[PDB]
């Protein structure tokens, strides 16, 4: 499985963002949102998980040749993800999750406060103009081999487009002592 | 906005 595939807990979907290693163990990063849900996950057991304030979640893969390091296009290829990178205002990115499949656009701003309402607040996010819907949550955002965040959520629709925000993988990297794959 |  992955960036960008679905993964469940009971009646509950959302996309895998980036398969990573914990010295040396198999692990998978999708939304906090997400991982605090269940602890109990198709791909595995969740081992960590930040929402709201953050919006980052880690699970354990039950099969360590699952973890595949690479992005899915929706189009029966993938993307090779060799490193983990900042965003920068302007950067031509794609993103991949399981409703809408890939979609691309740009980076419009960094280090916005999102207001989810009953949710809570979500700060540090990077802002963009791909669209997105509800199950894409957790996926991919890349630039090439580069992997850069995480899908949080959103305003809008894939067809009349909208703005979405996403966690910066860094900082969930950083937070579980991780490496992409 | 929403999470999605």
């Amino acid at each position: 499985i992955a960036g960008g595939e679905a993964i469940t807990t009971g009646g509950s979907r959302c996309s895998l963002g980036f398969n990573v290693s914990v010295n040396g163990v198999a692990h998978a990063l999708t939304a906090g949102h997400c991982t605090n849900i269940s602890a109990s996950w198709s791909i595995g057991t969740r081992t960590g998980t930040s929402f709201p304030n953050n919006d980052y979640g880690i699970i354990r893969h039950s099969n360590p040749a699952a973890a595949d390091g690479r992005v899915y296009l929706y189009n029966g290829s993938y993307q090779d993800i060799t490193t983990a990178g900042n965003a920068f205002v302007g950067q031509a990115v794609q993103r991949s999750g399981s409703t809408t499949g890939l979609r691309s656009g740009s980076v419009t701003g960094l280090n916005a406060t999102v207001n989810y309402g009953s949710s809570g607040i979500v700060y540090g996010m990077i802002q963009t103009n791909v669209c997105a819907q509800p199950g894409d949550s957790g996926g991919s955002l890349f630039a090439g081999s580069t992997a850069l965040g995480l899908t949080s959520g959103g305003s809008g629709n894939c067809r009349t487009g909208g703005t979405t925000f996403y966690q910066p993988v860094t900082e969930a990297l950083s937070a579980y002592g991780a490496t992409v794959l | 906005p929403a999470p999605f």
